[PDB]
């Protein structure tokens, strides 16, 4: 667990738009249930915008 | 440089996206846009 | 409202005490006893009015998902507001929607008959 | 006490206890941890003596079979009984219809 | 109601009986005759009895009563 989602969900986006971390992981954060889920497995479905 | 960001089927339920790059930020022939309410 | 033992860390089976008559939390693996401070034992709750606000946090009004709203605050005046619904999910749940104010973080229905402080 | 807070993380919400009063009213038999492994093992016998290298067994059954992704080692098995509880929580949360 | 035991070494001649309102297992083989008792909960089975049939045995055999 983490006290400041905010600023780590932060810190790992730029970090992956920076291109250190592969854009193919997923980083989904919920406000509502304060839950941050990293997939990095393949089989994923995703498209650029 | 980070212009353009995969996003997953997940991801979509916790963001916002605009249809046109420039229609949602700022002769009745053209089709009913949707207003920008956000 | 439910404790525990506080020194095994454990709950607390409720018993009756004629002599006393009174309703004592105690559990049978220990020999710790307590009196029972409201006599709450047991509720159900078919329709509950908590539950519909939950996950609210400091940088909820930051989140781009929750929708924009221009009314003013009750007591800062603030016209920006994030606008959502009941969180519970149900056939029968009403309709009544709920206003977070970013200058001050206050929950406030947006019904005008009566006014809920959360 | 430890297994209702890994159940359930907010002690407000009085709900969650209340619908797992019932399971920890059952789950009051057992309070050691052999006799739990030993029960666990009772099940699908094949010729065996529970207290003779089967307690080994189904330990390594629930290093191994129990959420096997989660790690594979018995250094720290608390992540198990962390994982197990949130999922007790949300099937909780989706009983309660929240 | 049946389950191999270890004196006659004959199986499925060992049948279970859960008396809960006293909470008593009693475990009897109709060949050999041996007859075991224990203490039972109500979430106890067969096997439970079985195995503490056996342990019990193994504790006797042993002599560390
Ligand atoms: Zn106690
Ligand atoms: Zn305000
Ligand atoms: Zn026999």
């Amino acid at each position: 667990v983490h006290r400041n989602p905010a600023r780590l969900m932060e810190t790992l986006r730029t970090l992956r738009r920076k291109g250190d971390i592969n854009p193919e992981v997923s980083m989904i954060r919920d406000i509502r249930e304060k839950e941050l889920k990293i997939f990095t497995d393949a089989g994923r479905v995703y498209r650029p915008l | 440089e980070g212009l353009v960001e995969y996003i997953d089927a997940e991801e979509e339920e916790s963001i916002l996206i605009a249809m046109q790059p420039e229609d949602l930020e700022p002769d009745p022939a053209k089709r009913i846009r949707v207003s920008h309410h956000a | 409202t439910f404790r525990f033992c506080r020194d095994c860390n454990n709950m607390l089976y409720p018993r009756e005490d004629k002599e006393n008559n009174r309703l004592l939390f105690e559990c049978r693996t220990c020999s710790y006893v307590e009196e029972a401070g409201s006599p709450l034992v047991y509720r159900h709750e078919l329709i509950t009015n908590i539950g519909e606000t939950a996950g609210v946090v400091q940088d909820i009004g930051s989140d781009p998902t929750l929708p924009r709203s221009d009314r003013e605050c009750p007591k800062c005046h603030s016209r920006e507001n994030v606008f959502f619904q009941s969180q519970q999910r149900r056939k029968d749940t009403s309709m009544v929607l709920f206003f977070v104010c970013l200058s001050c973080s206050h929950i406030f229905t947006s019904d005008q008959k009566n006014k809920r402080t959360q | 006490g430890e297994i209702l807070e890994h159940i359930c993380y907010d002690v407000n919400d009085w709900q969650m206890l209340e619908m797992l009063k019932p399971c920890v009213e059952d789950g009051f038999v057992i309070q050691d941890r052999e006799t739990a492994l030993d029960f666990i093992g009772r099940r699908g016998t094949a010729l065996g003596i529970k207290k003779e290298k089967r307690i080994q067994y189904a330990k390594d059954i629930l290093q191994k079979e129990f959420l096997p992704h989660i790690t594979q080692l018995e250094g720290f098995e608390s992540r198990k009984a962390f994982f197990l509880g949130y999922m007790i929580n949300r099937l909780l949360l989706c009983a309660l219809d929240r | 109601t049946k389950f191999n035991c270890l004196f006659c070494n004959h199986e499925k001649s060992v049948s279970c009986t859960l008396d809960k309102k006293n909470s008593i297992g009693t475990l009897s083989c109709k060949i050999c005759g041996q007859s075991f008792q224990t203490r039972i909960n109500s979430l106890s089975q067969p096997v439970d009895v079985y195995s503490d049939w056996f342990d019990a045995v193994e504790e006797v055999n042993s002599g560390r009563g």
